[PDB]
């Protein structure tokens, strides 16, 4: 699982 | 509803009965909920992103109520930095990216 | 054009003349693209998201297609394992989310 920016 | 992206798409949910903030991410395969509590059973699990890898708690058959539509899936709940809707229930309530 | 989310919604860019595959992604504030050699100036920057930060390269007025839509605007280079296109640039090419 890939989950994303800040 | 329609939502354009000059600012981060924040919506309100309804998880476990409570109200909570998350963001609609795409690019994200699943949904991670700041620590909480949820119902059920739960069990370990890593996921990764820009950063590296968390560990997180998986719930799965939650109902999230997300602007107003179901879903039902699998949430994880752990230390993300912002609670986030992934396309495992952006799917389940119709959503697209659209240009 | 209308993408589904079924899968990663990953799609053709051009950046710096060349064609490579980055995700849609809503939950992103800026553009990440592992494309370390990119002539031109750059400043260090820090991102962060789920599994804390890194440091990136920050170069300014990139020119990056999108599906043939032309965006240009900050490219933030660093060791990613997907190549992201976020909100900076979505923006520029008129993408929205419905459900």
């Amino acid at each position: 699982s890939l989950n994303x920016i800040x | 509803p329609q939502i354009t992206l000059w600012k981060r798409p924040l919506v309100t949910i309804r998880i476990g009965g409570q109200l909570k903030e998350a963001l609609l991410d795409t690019g994200a395969d699943d949904t991670v909920i700041e620590e909480l509590n949820l119902p059920g059973k739960w069990k370990p699990k890593l996921i990764g992103g820009i950063g590296g890898f968390i560990k997180v708690r998986q719930y799965d058959q939650i109902p999230v109520e997300i602007a107003g539509h179901k879903a039902i899936g699998t949430v994880l709940v752990g230390p993300t930095p912002v609670n986030i809707i992934g396309r495992n229930l952006l799917t389940q309530i119709g959503a697209t990216l659209n240009f």
